[PDB]
RNA sequence: AGGAGUGGAGUGUGCGGCUUAAUUUGACUCAACGCGGGGCAACUUACCGGCUCUGAAGGAUGCCUGUGAGUGCAUGGCAUGAGGCAUGCGGCGGUGGUGCAUGGCCGUUUUAAAUGGAUGGCGUGAGCUUUGUCUUAAGUUGCGUAAGAUGUGAGACCCUUUGACGGUGUUCUACGGAGCAAGGAGGGGAUGGAAGAGAACAGGUCCGUUAUGCCCUGAGAUGAGGCGGGCUGCACGCGCACUACGAUAGAUGGCGCUUCUGCCUGCUGUGAGGGAUGAAGCUGUGUAAGGGGCUUCUGAACGUGGAAUUCCUAGUAAUAGCGGC
């Protein structure tokens, strides 16, 4: 499906402030803090792995993401003025 | 097997807007009473913003 | 009314914390340098060793033993050198 | 019950958070972790061998571990506190040597020149003994194992829990995974820092009449 | 030497064979067969029959796209508002194949008692340092010998709990130890476990794992859901069990209670022993049940089991039970 563009910029805000994220791998439900379905987050953070912004470390039914230098430096020119 | 196609509205956007003298925009096709003034309801008890919720039969 | 409670999984490091606090509380408001010793608690599980269905079938039971001591010494504002121990699970109510 | 119902949900969290730190601290000499869930800030201590590289400049790399450990434990943002430390003796940790033999096999060295570089780093630190095992497709398509011992070990008994130190590691070559196991015997220490402060149970020493 | 059995009967449930749209599979002397913690109505589930979805990274080339790409609408026109289609290099998913490509962990020889450096000596050299003998659960100790000492394993150690040591007397001994007594809360490794060097096997597991090499598969997908069916089908051969063939017993009452699996007892003198198979009626769990319980009736085979064959040395074997998973 097409993740709505109002939800994409929502996610790129939490990556700047917190610089991390934690995604429980299932299809049902909503994220705890962000009120976005788990199935939108799973579709969108397959493109932040092809670009080279974060790196996934999966452990026990949970995938921990971590921001990178090339990613932190890249999001500045889209959300920083 | 096979699926069904669709039909699009290119110029029907100008439903009843009638550009008259003094830019007298003639607005017809009254919208949903339970929604904003901009969401022109479908003909005969159907609405658009609500998938099928707003149903104003008049 | 102070009430110090201890609990941990290994015992060779729970006796130290119940003896190191023996002398740093000797010369203070409280006395009766002793600590009760309740009977331990046990939790058990039994399972198969074989990771499939081959061989002789062999069982093994695990235990989680938990020791715990008590302290009762009424004082008034007499500590943080109790919170500096690696394994014992200090409790202060 | 009550105490034996929280001591198992507390320990069930130490088994998972310990499983993540050793994957995000691979190339820094990770040694151990320790979790104390009764404080105002939940303490978490990490023993490593590269303190000024796990932290990162400005602590940019430490303020990520603190946010991921707070999401998991279900607490506020500033209610968990990570504290980094440094190992006392780099040569006596069996899990640090298990990965030093593993960064070499990804570095084109052969498994003989790499094993002997990690057996003499246990002699210099004054360890009683040290065994190593390597098993896989070492040099072909038929697999075998090879042992390398350089001292005194001990296998059965009750003191084995205190006197041995274990560590595993696997390398993903172009052929398939290889295994590595390291076991180190710590020296007796009356103070109780390098090794235990216990003599082995079958050592009898007779005093002098003076 | 002894006690209780299995092999014969009727049922419980594993395996082969046959059958089926499908009856998903691994394991075959010990060391496969109430074993995969495998008691399957859905899920579990790997199999069969229809239907629905994409839960399809990102580049590259052609084509189309703000003058609307697509999407929800139980009905066809509004509403939302930026990607889509065609080729390929590639990323990704798979209870899809290979355990004879691997890691990790288990089983087996091993419930055994076996082994590694350095000194001296013996051989041109590899190499050997033997073949005895007493005692022990044990290369456990003791003697004899070109050998004298030190590690791992056994023991100590730990679950675990009163310094109990063959200590004292006694009868034999190779001075290693063994039997029988007393005293004693405990007696001969204090009991039962846990543990267990270094080698081997083409032993078992890719169906346990975001452990893993290579091959196979890719939208009418070997991916993900939803609904019905199957794994429970039945001529026959086999392995582990449960209940019986009766008077040392069955039926009915009383006594013990928050205890117990016992004790006393009017009837039955023998198919009132046994309780399979089926009928009618009442009920619980759940989305779904003649599967699970209860009441009256029906009441089989079975008369202590051929050749073979399994377990067992004391608070144990055998009998009757209660917890937990
Ligand atoms: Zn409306």
């Amino acid at each position: 499906m097409l993740v709505p563009t109002a939800n994409k910029y929502k996610i790129k805000r939490r990556l700047l402030e917190k610089k991390a994220l934690l995604l429980e791998d299932t299809v049902l439900g909503n994220h705890r803090d962000l009120e976005i379905p788990n199935l939108h987050l799973k579709i969108f953070m397959k493109t932040m792995i092809s670009y080279g912004y974060v790196q996934r470390i999966h452990v026990w039914r949970h995938s921990y993401f971590l921001l990178t230098p090339l990613g932190e430096s890249r999001l500045r020119e889209e959300l920083v003025f | 097997a096979k699926i069904q196609d669709k039909e699009g509205i290119p110029p029907d956007q100008q439903r009843l807007i009638f550009a008259g003298k003094q830019l007298e925009d003639g607005r017809t096709l009254s919208d949903y009473n339970i929604q904003k003034e901009s969401t022109l309801h479908l003909v005969l008890r159907l609405r658009g913003g609500g998938a099928k919720k707003k149903k104003k039969d008049f | 009314k102070v009430c110090i409670d201890m609990a941990s999984l290994e015992e060779k490091q729970i006796n130290k914390v119940c003896r190191e606090f023996y002398e740093y509380g000797k010369t203070f408001i409280d006395d009766l340098q002793r600590e009760t010793v309740l009977p331990k608690k046990v939790e058990s599980i039994t399972t198969l060793r074989n990771p499939s269905g081959q061989g002789t079938k062999k069982w093994s039971r695990y235990k989680m033993i938990v020791h715990l001591r008590n302290f009762y010494l009424e004082a008034t504002h007499q500590v943080q050198f109790l919170r500096n121990f690696p394994h014992v699970e200090i409790n202060l109510s | 019950d009550q105490v034996l119902e929280r001591f198992m949900k507390n320990g069930l969290m130490n088994a998972e958070l310990k499983e993540f730190f050793e994957k995000a601290l691979v190339n820094e000499g990770f040694s151990t972790m320790e979790l104390r869930m009764q404080e105002t800030p939940i303490k978490i201590i990490l023993k490593v061998a590269k303190p000024h590289e796990a932290i990162g400049e400005k602590k940019f790399r430490l303020r990520q571990f603190q946010h991921l450990a707070a999401q998991r434990l279900e607490v506020p943002d500033e209610s968990v506190e990570i504290v980094v430390e440094k190992v006392h003796e780099k040569g006596l940790c069996a899990l640090i040597q298990a990965n030093f033999i593993r960064e070499k096999i990804l570095g084109g060295v052969q498994y003989r020149r790499a094993v002997n570089m990690a057996l003499k780093t246990a002699r210099h630190a004054k360890a009683q003994g040290c065994q190593i095992i390597v098993s896989g497709k070492l040099k072909g398509q038929r697999a075998k194992s090879v042992k390398f011992q350089d001292g005194v070990l001990i296998h059965s008994g009750d003191a084995v829990k205190d006197y041995i130190n274990t560590g595993y590691a696997t390398v993903e070559t172009k052929q398939g995974v290889i295994g590595i196991q390291v076991r180190i015997m710590l020296p007796y220490d009356p103070e109780g820092v390098l090794g235990p402060n216990y003599p082995l149970p079958d050592r009898i020493t007779i005093l002098e009449p003076s």
